[PDB]
C-alpha cells in the first residue's frame, strides 16, 4: 500500500466545473495505473476515470466521456480530475486509488481491481 | 566445466513473454541429451538439429531465451505458427536451428486471487520479425481514427494480465518456457556437447 | 501429402498384449517425431509415447514406462507400440500423429499430422 492524497471536493451549480486532485510522492504514479471512482448513497462504488502509469493514455465511462477530463502534472506525482457540465446525477463521494492490474480493455476495470483507496471527497451538483 | 542450464531453468521468477530475457551461455560443456530425457519438461522440441547432433557440436554463444505463457499457448512457440504469442510476443524464424523447452509452472507461477504479474500483448500494428522484443505501451489504434491519448472504441492498451489462478484449466495454465538458439562467429567455439570435448 | 496409416487394435483380457502400428508416407527425410495419444471414456487426448525418429530417442509416461515399449523398422517406415500387461485402464481409441521435430509435446495443438484412431478395448 501507499498513500494516496486526494483533495477538492464541494459544492457546485449544475453546468458548473470542480477539479478533484490525486497526490503520491516520487514513481506511484508512473508505476501503477490510477483510477478514479464514485459511490452515491446505497449504490456501488462505479468506475469514473483513470489514466495508464504511461501518463500517454486516459479512459472515461460512458456517463462522464466528454465532460470530464484526467490529467498528471509534469512531475508525475499528481493526477487531476476535471469535472466541466455537471449534472445532479455527479453528485456521489470519489475516490482515487490505483491498480496492479493490467487490463487491455479499461471497460473492464472493476473497483475490486483497485487499493490504496484516497479520502473519499463528496461532490454536490444543485439544480 | 558444465553450463550453468540451472540459472535459466531454476530461476524463481520468470520474464513476461512481451518482455521476454536472454541468457548468453559460453565457455562450458552443455548435455543437451540429459535436459532432452529429462522428466521435468513435458515439451522439448528441436528443428534444423536434434539432441544428439547437439551433443556433437561447438558453438561461440547458445541464447537461452525464457518467458512465461498459458498452456494453450505452446503450440505458438515453433517456426511458421500463428496466434498473439507468435504474432506480437515472441517470433521464431521459418529457418529456426534450436530447441523449445516448456514445463507446466501452475505451482510457481498461479496464486489465489490471481497472479497478475505475466502480461503479454493482445494487439500490435505489425507481427514481430524474428527475435525482436516490443515492450513498447502506446494505445493501440485498431481503425483509421487516432486514438490521441484516449482509449474507446478501436483505442486499446495493447499488453493484457494473464491473472494465472491454481484452478484454471491447463490450457490457461502458466507454463516457463526456455528456447535455445545457437550462435557461430570468427572466435572460439566455447560451447560443446560432451561428444565434441 | 503426409499420411499416417493407424492399425492394430482391439479387444484383449487383462494381462494380455497388442502391437499398434503408425505407417508415415509423404516424409522427403526423417527430421520428423511420432506421438501415440490415447482418448479415454470422457477424457482429452493425452500422450503416453513419444519417439524422435533421426535421434532414436523413445519417452514414455510413468504409467505405461515397463509395459509399453515404441519403435521403429526402416524398411517399411512403420512406428510399433508393443502394449504388454494391458489394464483395463488402458482403454482407449488411440492415436498416432507427428510433427517436423526432433522430439516431443503433451500438447495435441503441437502436432499437426493424425492417424484416425484404432479402437483398444481391456476387460474380462
Ligand atoms: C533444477 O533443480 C533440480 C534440483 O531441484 C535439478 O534436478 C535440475 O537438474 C536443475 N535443472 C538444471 C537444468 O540444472
Ligand atoms: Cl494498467
Amino acid at each position: 500500500q501507499v498513500q494516496l492524497v486526494e483533495s477538492g471536493g464541494g459544492l457546485v451549480k449544475t453546468g458548473g466545473s470542480l477539479r478533484l486532485s490525486c497526490a503520491a510522492s516520487g514513481r506511484t504514479f508512473s508505476t501503477y495505473s490510477m483510477g478514479w471512482f464514485r459511490q452515491a448513497p446505497g449504490k456501488e462504488r462505479e468506475f469514473v476515470a483513470g489514466m495508464r502509469w504511461t501518463g500517454s493514455s486516459t479512459f472515461y465511462s460512458d456517463s462522464v466521456k466528454g465532460r470530464f477530463t484526467v490529467s498528471r502534472n509534469n512531475a508525475k506525482d499528481t493526477v487531476y480530475l476535471h469535472m466541466n457540465s455537471l449534472k445532479p446525477e455527479d453528485t456521489a463521494v470519489y475516490y482515487c486509488a490505483i491498480t496492479t492490474i493490467v487490463r487491455a480493455y479499461y471497460t473492464e476495470y472493476t473497483e475490486a481491481d483497485f487499493g490504496s483507496w484516497g479520502q473519499g471527497t463528496q461532490v454536490t451538483v444543485s439544480s | 566445466n558444465l553450463c550453468p542450464f540451472g540459472e535459466v531453468f531454476n530461476a524463481t521468477r520468470f520474464a513476461s513473454v512481451y518482455a521476454w530475457n536472454r541468457k548468453r551461455i559460453s565457455n562450458c560443456v552443455a548435455d543437451y541429451s540429459v535436459l532432452y530425457n529429462s522428466a521435468s519438461f513435458s515439451t522439448f522440441k528441436c528443428y534444423g538439429v536434434s539432441p544428439t547432433k547437439l551433443n556433437d557440436l561447438c558453438f561461440t554463444n547458445v541464447y537461452a531465451d525464457s518467458f512465461v505463457i498459458r498452456g494453450d499457448e505452446v503450440r505458438q512457440i515453433a517456426p511458421g505458427q500463428t496466434g498473439k504469442i507468435a504474432d506480437y510476443n515472441y517470433k521464431l524464424p521459418d529457418d529456426f536451428t534450436g530447441c523449445v523447452i516448456a514445463w507446466n509452472s501452475n505451482n510457481l507461477d498461479s496464486k489465489v486471487g490471481g497472479n497478475y504479474n505475466y502480461l503479454y500483448r493482445l494487439f500490435r500494428k505489425s507481427n514481430l520479425k524474428p527475435f525482436e522484443r516490443d515492450i513498447s505501451t502506446e494505445i493501440y489504434q485498431a481503425g483509421s481514427t487516432p486514438c490521441n491519448g484516449v482509449e474507446g472504441f478501436n483505442c486499446y492498451f495493447p499488453l493484457q494480465s494473464y491473472g494465472f489462478q491454481p484452478t484454471n484449466g491447463v490450457g490457461y495454465q502458466p507454463y516457463r518456457v526456455v528456447v535455445l538458439s545457437f550462435e557461430l562467429l570468427h572466435a572460439p567455439a566455447t560451447v560443446c556437447g560432451p561428444k565434441k570435448s | 501429402q503426409v499420411q499416417l496409416v493407424e492399425s492394430g487394435g482391439g479387444l484383449v483380457q487383462p494381462g494380455g498384449s497388442l502391437r499398434l502400428s503408425c505407417a508415415a508416407s509423404g516424409f522427403t527425410n526423417d527430421f520428423y517425431s511420432i506421438a501415440w495419444f490415447r482418448q479415454a471414456p470422457g477424457k482429452e487426448r493425452e500422450g503416453v509415447s513419444w519417439l524422435s525418429v533421426s535421434d532414436n530417442t523413445p519417452t514414455y509416461v510413468d504409467s505405461v514406462k515397463d509395459r509399453f515399449t515404441i519403435s521403429r523398422h526402416n524398411a517399411n517406415n512403420t512406428v510399433y507400440l508393443q502394449m504388454n500387461m494391458l489394464k483395463p485402464e488402458d482403454t482407449a481409441i488411440y492415436y498416432c500423429a507427428a510433427g517436423r521435430f526432433a522430439g516431443r509435446d503433451t500438447w495435441p495443438s503441437s502436432y499437426d499430422y493424425w492417424g484416425q484412431g484404432t479402437q483398444v478395448t481391456v476387460s474380462s
